[PDB]
C-alpha cells in the first residue's frame, strides 16, 4: 500500500491541477463564430483546422472559434458546440441571393437538439453594402422575398442618423426574417441577438459583451431557478 | 379561566399548525433534494440548508407549545440547554441561508461573469459552512447560559447573562434585532432591489408582453420573499422591543396572545420557505413536471 | 451518355449485388436464433463515477489490461484512469479543446487524440522525464478526426470528416495508406481481432470493410437511414454493429454481406453515438441520445437492459477486453462503469 | 424565537 | 440502401408548367422532413423548398413562392414539386434532399456540395 | 464534366470489386455467430455475472 498511497496523491494531485485548469476554463468564454464565406465574419471583432480568435472587454475573456478546415458538411462537428455560450452568426445581408441559404443555416442551428439552448449573436454585417444595394434600386429584396412587397418598417425600430427609410425598411426585413425562425421556436432557452455592423465597426466586441452577459445573466437566472 | 383555556388551545393549535406545515414542508423539500435533484447546483445546496435549517426551528414548537400549556419547563434543564439553543441557532442560519440567496441571486444577476466562478456547487458548500458556523457564535454561548429556574412555583427556561444581567439581555436582544432582522432585511433589499433593477433590461423572452409577464413573475416573487420575511419576522421583533422598552401588562391574556401569534409568525417564515423557494423554484417545477410526464 | 452510361451501370451493379444479397438470404437471424433462450433481463449497475472531466466527454477508449481508460473531453484534457480504484494515472492537456476521438495503444505505451484540428496527436506514456509530452502530430486529414485505433506502437488508423480513413506511420508522420470512397463523414473505425481488416461507418449511411494492408474498400454495407455515428466488430471478426442516426443498430455480417438484425424499438427516435460488444458478442451495448444505453439481445433484437445513469448525451461506450466492465462516458462529464 | 423570553 | 430517383423534368417552355417526382427507397419516407434544391449551371447548391414529415410545415425560396408546390405522399413514398409559371433561371439540375435525421426540424447540409442523401437530380431546362 | 465522370468510373469499379466476392448464406452464418455467442456465454461477465471476489469493481 506504498505505491497505492503514492497513485491517491498523485491523483490528487491530477484533480488539483484539473480543479484549477477548469475554473480558468470557467473564467473564459466560449463562442462559436459562423457564417459563410462573404459574410466577413473575419473582420468583425478586428484583433489549419480550428482557428481560434481571443479578445478581451471589461476583463471578461472571449475565445471565439472560426471553424476552418472542414467540409461543406457540418451536422456532426457543429455538436461539438453545445456548451459554448453564444453562437456569432454573421451574414452577409447585402448578397440576397445566399439570404435564403443563411436563413436556412441560422433555422438548422435554432432547431437543432444540441443547438437548441446555445443563444445566438446576430451580426447582419455589409450594412455599408446592403445601404448602397438598396440606395441603388438594381438588385431588389422582392426579387428574391415577395413579403418585402408587404413589409413594413416596424414602430420599435431605431434607424441610423440621416438612414435613408428603405435601407432602414431593408435591414429590418433582414432581421425580422431571421427573428422570425428565433421567434418560432425554443422560447425561453435562447434568444437572438441581431447587429447591424459594418466591416469599420469597433463597437462589435462590446456588443458581444452585452449580449453575453445578457446571456449569462439568464443562465444563472436558470440555475438560480428565477426563470 | 373559561376564557384562558381556550385561548390556550387556540395558541396550540397555531403553534401546531405552523409546526405541522413546517415540519412536512421542509422535509418533502429535502427529500425531493436528495432523490431527485442530487444537489447539483449552488442554489440547490442553498435550498437544503434552508430546509434543513428550517426544519430544526420547527422542532422546537412543539417544546414551546407544550411550556405554555403546562406553564413550565417539563424537560429538565439538558434538554433546556438543547432546545432554547437550537432556537437561536436555527434562527440564525435560516435567516442567513435566506439572506445568502438574496446575495446568490444579486451575484447571478449583477456580477454575472463573475458568477460563473462565485456560484460553484464547491463554494456555496462553503459558504454554507460558514453560514453554520458564524451562527455557532450565538448558538453556543446561548447554549452555555440556558438554565432552568423556579419562579413563581413552576420551572421557566431562561437565559442566565452574566452580570449585570439586565444590560447582556438588552445587548443580546439589539443583537438579534440588528444581525437576524435588520443587517438581513437591509442585505435582502437591496441585492433583490439590485437585481430587480438589473432585471428591468434583460431581454428575458422575445416579444413586449412575454418579457413582461416573466419579469413581472420574478418581481412578485421577490415581493413575496421579502414581504413574507417583514411579517413573520418584524411582529416578533418589535414585541421584544415592546416587552423591554415599555412597562406593558405581561400577564395580560390579550398580551400572551399577541405575544404567541407573535411567535408563530416567525416560525411561519419557516412554514413559508419550502413554498417561496422550492414550490417557486423553475427547476423544481421542471422536475416536478418531468416527474409527472 | 458516359455519366448516364456509367450511372446505369452502376445501378446494375447495385442490382446485381441486392440479388446476391437476397439469394444468399434463405433465413433470417431471427429465425435462426428463434429456439434459443433469452437472456433474462441485464441489470448493470454503477460500480464506479469516473469525476474529474469539467466539459462534455466525447471519446474513450479502454486498454488492453481491462484496467486502465482513456477519455476525451472538450475541457482541453485527457484523462488516463485507473478504473479499479477511480485513481487518476494522468492528465494531458490538450493543445486544441475539440476533441472527438482517443485511443489507447494496446502496449499501454501511447495514446491518441484528435478533434477540430485534423490532426492525431500521438502522447507518448513512457517518458524518460516522466511527463507525458506530444509524441507525434499525425497532419494530413483535411477534416476533423471523427475516430482512431492503434494496432501497434507505430502503426494507426484514423477515421476523418474529410471522408476519409488513414493508416498512418507515427515514426514518419505519414499517411502509408489513405482509404478513400465514403461520400460522408467517417463517424467511426472500428479494428478487427487480427488487425488486418478494418469497418468504418460514415454519414452516407452505410459501412465499408477495407484490408488494413491492401488499402482498398473490400465490401460495402448499406441498410442505415441516417449518418452511422458508431461501428463495432462482433469478436469472431466476421460480423459487425452499426449505430446510426435513424434510431436502429444493425448487425452486418463480412461473409454474408447484408445486414443481419436490426434493434430498434418505436419509443426510441434518437440516434446511437457508440456501440459495442460483450466478450461473447452476445450482448450489443449501443449509447444513445436520450441520455440512456440499451443492452441488446445480439442474437434476438431484444432490448436486455437500460444503463439509464446519465444526466446528458451518452457519447462514447466500451467494453473490457477480459469482458469484465462497460465504461459509458457522457456529455454530463462523468463516465460511469458498469457489470 | 420569543418563547422562551 | 438510401435511395432518392428523381424524375418529370425536361426542356419546357418559359411560363410553362413542370411536375418533378421522387422515388425514395431504402428509408421510411415519413420520418424525414423532405428538400428540393437547386444547381443552376454555372452557381452553387440552392435550396427551393422543403415539406415536414407529416405534411403540414411547408416552405419555399422566395423566388419560387406562389409558382412551386411542394408536397408528399407518404404511401408512396415520392415526393413532388409542382413547377408553374416556369422562368428561364428555373434551369437547374433539381435534385431531391432528405434531411439527415429523422423527426428533427433542423435539415443539415442538404445543399452541400458531396451530401449524400440526395438523389441524382433531373434536369429542368426552362427556354424558349 | 470530368472529375464527374472520373468518380462514377471509380463507383462502377469499386462495385465491380465488390459483385465478385464469395457470399455464404446468411443462415450459415446466422449459425457462425451463434456457435461463437455459446461457445464464449461462460467467459462473457457481462452476461454470465462473476462473484464479487472475482470482480475488481465491486
Amino acid at each position: 500500500s506504498a505505491e497505492d498511497k503514492a497513485a491517491v496523491e498523485r491523483s490528487k494531485m491530477i484533480d488539483r491541477n484539473l480543479r484549477e485548469d477548469g475554473e480558468k476554463a470557467a473564467r473564459e468564454v466560449k463562442l462559436l463564430l459562423l457564417g459563410a464565406d462573404n459574410s466577413g465574419k473575419s473582420t468583425i471583432v478586428k484583433q489549419s483546422g480550428i482557428f481560434e480568435t481571443k479578445f478581451q472587454v471589461d476583463k471578461v475573456n472571449f475565445h471565439m472559434f472560426d471553424v476552418g478546415g472542414q467540409r461543406d458538411e457540418r451536422r456532426k462537428w457543429i455538436q461539438c458546440f453545445n456548451d459554448v455560450t453564444a453562437i456569432i452568426f454573421v451574414v452577409d445581408s447585402s448578397d440576397y441571393n445566399r439570404l435564403q441559404e443563411a436563413l436556412n443555416l441560422f433555422k438548422s442551428i435554432w432547431n437543432n437538439r444540441w443547438l437548441r439552448t446555445i443563444s445566438v449573436i446576430l451580426f447582419l454585417n455589409k450594412q455599408d453594402l446592403l445601404a448602397e444595394k438598396v440606395l441603388a434600386g438594381k438588385s431588389k429584396i422582392e426579387d428574391y422575398f415577395p413579403e418585402f412587397a408587404r413589409y413594413t418598417t416596424p414602430e420599435d425600430a431605431t434607424p441610423e442618423p440621416g438612414e435613408d427609410p428603405r435601407v432602414t425598411r431593408a435591414k429590418y426585413f433582414i432581421r425580422d426574417e431571421f427573428l422570425r425562425i428565433s421567434t418560432a421556436s425554443g422560447d425561453g432557452r435562447h434568444y437572438c441577438y441581431p447587429h447591424f455592423t459594418c466591416a469599420v465597426d469597433t463597437e462589435n466586441a462590446r456588443r458581444i459583451f452585452n449580449d453575453v452577459t445578457d446571456i449569462i445573466i439568464k443562465m444563472n437566472l436558470r440555475d438560480c431557478g428565477l426563470f | 379561566s373559561a376564557s384562558s383555556l381556550a385561548l390556550a388551545i387556540a395558541i396550540t393549535a397555531l403553534y401546531s399548525a405552523v409546526c405541522a406545515v413546517g415540519l412536512l414542508g421542509n422535509v418533502l423539500v429535502m427529500f425531493g433534494i436528495v432523490r431527485y435533484t442530487k444537489m447539483k447546483t449552488a442554489t440547490n445546496i442553498y435550498i437544503f440548508n434552508l430546509a434543513l435549517a428550517d426544519a430544526l426551528a420547527t422542532s422546537t414548537l412543539p417544546f414551546q407549545s407544550a411550556k405554555y400549556l403546562m406553564e413550565t419547563w417539563p424537560f429538565g434543564e439538558l434538554l433546556c440547554k438543547a432546545v432554547l439553543s437550537i432556537d437561536y441557532y436555527n434562527m440564525f442560519t435560516s435567516i442567513f441561508t435566506l439572506t445568502m440567496m438574496s446575495v446568490d441571486r444579486y451575484i447571478a444577476v449583477c456580477h454575472p461573469v463573475k458568477a460563473l466562478d462565485f456560484r460553484t456547487p464547491a463554494k456555496a458548500k462553503l459558504i454554507n459552512i460558514c453560514i453554520w458556523v458564524l451562527a455557532s457564535g450565538v448558538g453556543v454561548p446561548i447554549m452555555v447560559m440556558a438554565v432552568t429556574r423556579p419562579r413563581d412555583g413552576a420551572v421557566v427556561c431562561m437565559l442566565q447573562f452574566p452580570s449585570p444581567s439586565w444590560y447582556w439581555d438588552t445587548v443580546t436582544k439589539i443583537c438579534v434585532f440588528l444581525f437576524a432582522f435588520v443587517v438581513p432585511i437591509l442585505i435582502i433589499t437591496v441585492c433583490y432591489g439590485l437585481m430587480l433593477l438589473r432585471l428591468r433590461s434583460v431581454r428575458l423572452l422575445s416579444g413586449s408582453k412575454e418579457k413582461d409577464r416573466s419579469l413581472r413573475r420574478i418581481t412578485r416573487m421577490v415581493l413575496v420573499v421579502v414581504g413574507a420575511f417583514v411579517v413573520c419576522w418584524a411582529p416578533i421583533h418589535i414585541f421584544v422591543i415592546v416587552w423591554t422598552l415599555v412597562d406593558i401588562d405581561r400577564r395580560d391574556p390579550l398580551v400572551v396572545a399577541a405575544l404567541h401569534l407573535c411567535i408563530a409568525l416567525g416560525y411561519a417564515n419557516s412554514s413559508l420557505n419550502p413554498v417561496l423557494y422550492a414550490f417557486l423554484d423553475e427547476n423544481f417545477k421542471r422536475c416536478f413536471r418531468q416527474l409527472c410526464r | 451518355s458516359e455519366l448516364d452510361q456509367l450511372r446505369q451501370e452502376a445501378e446494375q451493379l447495385k442490382n446485381q449485388i441486392r440479388d446476391a444479397r437476397k439469394a444468399c438470404a434463405d433465413a433470417t437471424l431471427s429465425q435462426i436464433t428463434n429456439n434459443i433462450d433469452p437472456v433474462g433481463r441485464i441489470q448493470m449497475r454503477t460500480r464506479r463515477t469516473l469525476r474529474g472531466h469539467l466539459a462534455k466527454i466525447y471519446a474513450m477508449h479502454w486498454g488492453t489490461d481491462s484496467r486502465l481508460l482513456v477519455s476525451a473531453s472538450q475541457d482541453g484534457k485527457l484523462i488516463i484512469w485507473d478504473s479499479y480504484t477511480t485513481n487518476k494515472v494522468h492528465a494531458i492537456p490538450l493543445r486544441s479543446s475539440w476533441v472527438m476521438t482517443c485511443a489507447y495503444a494496446p502496449s499501454g505505451n501511447y495514446v491518441a487524440c484528435g478533434g477540430l484540428d485534423n490532426i492525431c496527436s500521438i502522447y507518448n506514456l513512457k517518458t524518460r522525464e516522466g511527463n507525458v509530452r506530444v509524441s507525434r502530430e499525425l497532419a494530413g486529414h483535411t477534416g476533423y478526426l471523427s475516430c482512431c485505433r492503434f494496432l501497434d506502437d507505430n502503426q494507426i488508423v484514423t477515421s476523418s470528416g474529410d471522408t476519409t480513413c488513414a493508416l498512418w506511420d507515427i515514426e514518419t508522420g505519414q499517411q502509408t495508406t489513405t482509404f478513400t470512397g465514403h461520400t460522408g463523414d467517417v463517424m467511426s473505425l472500428s479494428l478487427a481481432p487480427d488487425t488486418r481488416l478494418f469497418v468504418s461507418g460514415a454519414c452516407d449511411a452505410s459501412a465499408k470493410l477495407w484490408d488494413v494492408r491492401e488499402g482498398m474498400c473490400r465490401q460495402t454495407f448499406t441498410g442505415h437511414e441516417s449518418d452511422i455515428n458508431a461501428i463495432c466488430f462482433f469478436p469472431n471478426g466476421n460480423a459487425f454493429a452499426t449505430g446510426s442516426d435513424d434510431a436502429t443498430c444493425r448487425l452486418f455480417d463480412l461473409r454474408a454481406d447484408q445486414e443481419l438484425m436490426t434493434y430498434s424499438h418505436d419509443n426510441i427516435i434518437c440516434g446511437i453515438t457508440s456501440v459495442s460488444f460483450s466478450k461473447s458478442g452476445r450482448l450489443l451495448l449501443a449509447g444513445y441520445d436520450d441520455f440512456n444505453c440499451n443492452v441488446w439481445d445480439a442474437l434476438k433484437a431484444d432490448r436486455a437492459g437500460v444503463l439509464a445513469g446519465h444526466d446528458n448525451r451518452v457519447s462514447c461506450l466500451g467494453v473490457t477486453d477480459d469482458g469484465m466492465a462497460v465504461a459509458t462516458g457522457s456529455w454530463d462529464s462523468f463516465l460511469k462503469i458498469w457489470n | 424565537y420569543x418563547g422562551f423570553x | 440502401q438510401v435511395q432518392l430517383q428523381e424524375s418529370g423534368g425536361g426542356l419546357v417552355q418559359p411560363g410553362g408548367s413542370l411536375r418533378l417526382s421522387c422515388a425514395a427507397s431504402g428509408f421510411t419516407f415519413s420520418n424525414y422532413k423532405m428538400n428540393w434544391v437547386r444547381q443552376a449551371p454555372g452557381k452553387g447548391l440552392e435550396w427551393v423548398s422543403d415539406i415536414s414529415q407529416s405534411g403540414a410545415s411547408i416552405s419555399y425560396t422566395g423566388s419560387v413562392k406562389g409558382r412551386f408546390t411542394i408536397s408528399r405522399d407518404n404511401a408512396k413514398n415520392t415526393l413532388y414539386l409542382q413547377m408553374n409559371s416556369l422562368k428561364p433561371e428555373d434551369t437547374a439540375v433539381y435534385y431531391c434532399a432528405r434531411c439527415p435525421a429523422p423527426f428533427t426540424r433542423d435539415c443539415f447540409d442538404v445543399t452541400s456540395t458531396t451530401y449524400a442523401y440526395r438523389g441524382q437530380g433531373t434536369q429542368v431546362t426552362v427556354s424558349s | 464534366n470530368t472529375a464527374s465522370i472520373a468518380q462514377a468510373r471509380k463507383l462502377v469499379e469499386q462495385l465491380k470489386m465488390e459483385a465478385n466476392i464469395d457470399r455464404i448464406k446468411v443462415s450459415k452464418a446466422a449459425a457462425d455467430l451463434m456457435a461463437y455467442c455459446e461457445a464464449h456465454a461462460k467467459e462473457d461477465p457481462l452476461l454470465t455475472p462473476v462473484p464479487a471476489s472475482e470482480n475488481p469493481f465491486r
